[PDB]
């Protein structure tokens, strides 16, 4: 079975450097064109780098050519992308991608799963939650200024799904992550039902228990 | 001001067994300014630096072959093309350059007017062109005129498809030497 | 460079009709034209290669077809799983591109959101900055604009927005906007106001609250 697994990836800080690492597997490696495609938070596909069978051929996007070297190692089935000089500008999902044109498949065929690379000069800081009080109502958890993805969060444990909207993490001008998760419940409840969210960020050790109820 | 413009933007570039040679003399050259069109994805230079060319006879060589032969076009190098079709000195002083022109010389359907000399008796001299086009004889049959067993035309089309991987994709190289003589600049 | 441009960029449509998907590339495509398909949190998935191939277990529903500066995706008959991203892509031109995507989402009946909004704890006071929360809950569709009014006055740079994906139940959205001021400032205001203007509301609507 066709596999392609990745690693490498991680924090790094503008101007450092990175190397990530594909592994094939499946296939016949050396006599497999790669590339390496990424994509930002929240946006769409963008095509970094392309190595040849046998490596004696590369070829770079402009936003990376100097920057970053494509590599592999057909005898150990590796494909390697070291960059250098990173910036905020960097900061994606890389994939690992064959393009399979000697099976007469023209296209970027199979894929990894997929690498986090963050760029950010932020230090690892645990979330602050804020109750957002209710007054059919709302109440909801703000999950403040926390570094880095990600931060779980969940109501009475699990028990408690229906309405709950967990919203997509922003990045701040600070460059901390900021997140809201709330959720409608019945008004008559308010008084009696208890209402806690479950704050979980692990990078930082985080876990924090937070009982929202009406100001 | 020196003519290479009509080397690097030439519509049309040589087979690499019948590879251009363009001789340069009087002229002022940049060097820097060929670095900085920054559309080559090669640009090797052996024995001086691009920075600091700013002589007698300027040789610039060019062809066309497929991108994992690029590496070939060095000095000390082996293979098809540096044994068969071109072939730089080990002492060369100059730069390599090359850049991908799939949106050029390839089409739909296969390109195959690009050519490469796939036998030879013997190793290409440094700077040699060889244009014979008799055929090998790879056994000890006379081939005489024609082709068989051990008798083969010696030259092979690349067979350039658009759809073909960045390894087997046209690439356009021109290769620039520095001869200075007892002669005049 | 072969920019492509994907036409509609958002499609809603209800399970068992047709999608029709459009790539423009901004000059003749020699090589290969391509389109993938990426759900959440996963890698794209290839559906159609050489404009026209389909590749290995992608099922028939999918075709694609189209030449030179202009490439179609048809779906006869849309799965539920079929709502998702849909990217085209070029091969033979350096850079390989990608188009910017044609988002599929569920089609519904029109559903107006309920406003909310959540004045900063005093926790958070505490900390020297203040957050205003504006939800807009359970809308259809995904279109929707939100402004902050700060005593009357609109305001503008200090507001950051977060929807969910398409709910897989009532496929309705959820919006947040957050409004980010430090305590001096937010102690020199009174009216905290959010308007809401959405197709499913016949006037604006405003949430507000004095501090
Ligand atoms: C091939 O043509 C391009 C296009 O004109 C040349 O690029 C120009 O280079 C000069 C410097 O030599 C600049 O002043 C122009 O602004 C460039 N124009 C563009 C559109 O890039 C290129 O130099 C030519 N090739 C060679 C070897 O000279």
């Amino acid at each position: 079975d066709v596999q392609l697994v990745e690693s490498g990836g991680g924090l790094v800080k503008p101007g450092g450097s990175l190397r990530l690492s594909c592994v094939a597997s499946g296939f016949t490696f050396s006599n497999s064109e790669m590339h390496w495609v990424r994509q930002a938070p929240g946006k769409g596909l963008e095509w970094v780098s392309v190595i040849s069978e046998s490596g004696e051929t590369t070829h770079y996007a402009d936003s990376v050519k100097g920057r970053f070297t494509i590599s592999r190692d057909n005898a150990n089935n590796l494909l390697l992308l070291q960059m250098n000089s990173l910036r905020a500008d960097d900061t994606a999902v890389y994939y690992c991608t064959r393009y399979n044109w000697n099976n007469r498949v023209y296209a970027l065929d199979s894929w990894g799963q997929g690498v986090v690379v963050t760029v950010s000069s932020a230090s690892t800081k645990g979330p602050s939650v804020f109750p957002l009080a209710p007054s059919t109502a709302a109440l909801g958890c703000l999950v403040k200024d926390y570094f880095p993805e990600p931060v779980t969060v969940s109501w009475n444990s699990g028990a408690l799904t229906s309405g709950v909207h967990t919203f997509p993490a922003v990045l701040q001008s600070s460059g901390l992550y900021s997140l809201s998760s709330v959720v409608t419940v019945p008004s008559s409840s308010l008084g009696t039902q208890t209402y806690i969210c479950n704050v979980n960020h692990k990078p930082s050790n985080t876990k924090v228990d937070k009982k929202v109820e009406p100001k | 001001l020196c003519p290479f413009g009509e080397v690097f933007n030439a519509t049309r570039f040589a087979s690499v067994y019948a590879w251009n040679r363009k001789r340069i003399s009087n002229c002022v050259a940049d060097y820097s300014v060929l670095y900085n069109s920054a559309s080559f994805s090669t640009f090797k230079c052996y024995g001086v630096s691009p920075t600091k060319l700013n002589f007698t006879n300027v040789y610039a060589d060019s062809f066309v072959i497929r991108g994992d032969e690029v590496r070939q076009i060095a000095p000390g190098q082996t293979g098809k093309i540096a044994d068969y079709n071109y072939k730089l000195p080990d002492d060369f002083t100059g730069c390599v350059i090359a850049w991908n022109s799939n949106n050029l010389d390839s089409k739909v359907g296969g390109n195959y007017n690009y050519l490469y000399r796939l036998f030879r008796k013997s190793n290409l001299k440094p700077f040699e062109r060889d244009i014979s086009t008799e055929i090998y004889q790879a056994g000890s049959t006379p081939c005489n005129g024609v082709e068989g067993f051990n008798c083969y035309f010696p030259l092979q089309s690349y067979g350039f498809q658009p759809t073909n991987g960045v390894g087997y994709q046209p690439y356009r190289v021109v290769v620039l030497s520095f001869e200075l003589l007892h002669a005049p600049a | 460079e072969i920019v492509l441009t994907q036409s509609p960029a958002t499609l809603s449509l209800s399970p068992g009709e047709g999608a029709s998907l459009s790539c423009r590339a901004s000059q003749t495509v020699i090589g290969s034209l391509a389109w993938y398909q990426q759900k959440p949190g996963q890698a794209p998935r290839l559906l159609i290669y050489g404009a026209s191939s389909r590749a290995t277990g992608i099922p028939d529903r999918f075709s694609g077809s189209g030449s030179g500066t202009d490439f179609t995706l048809t779906i006869s008959s849309l799965e539920p799983e079929d709502f998702a991203v849909y990217y085209c892509q070029q091969y033979g031109n350096w850079p390989l591109t990608f188009g910017p995507g044609t988002r599929l989402d569920i089609r519904r009946t029109v559903a107006a959101p309920s406003v909310f909004i959540f004045p900063p704890s005093d926790e958070q006071l505490k900390s020297g900055t203040a957050s205003v929360v504006c939800l807009l809950n359970n809308f259809y569709p995904r279109e929707a604009k939100v402004q902050w009014k700060v005593d009357n006055a609109l305001q503008s740079g200090n507001s950051q927005e977060s929807v969910t994906e398409q709910d897989s139940k009532d496929s309705t959205y959820s919006l947040s906007s957050t409004l980010t001021l430090s305590k001096a400032d937010y102690e020199k205001h009174k009216v905290y106001a959010c308007e809401v203007t959405h197709q499913g509301l016949s006037s604006p609507v405003t949430k507000s609250f004095n501090r």
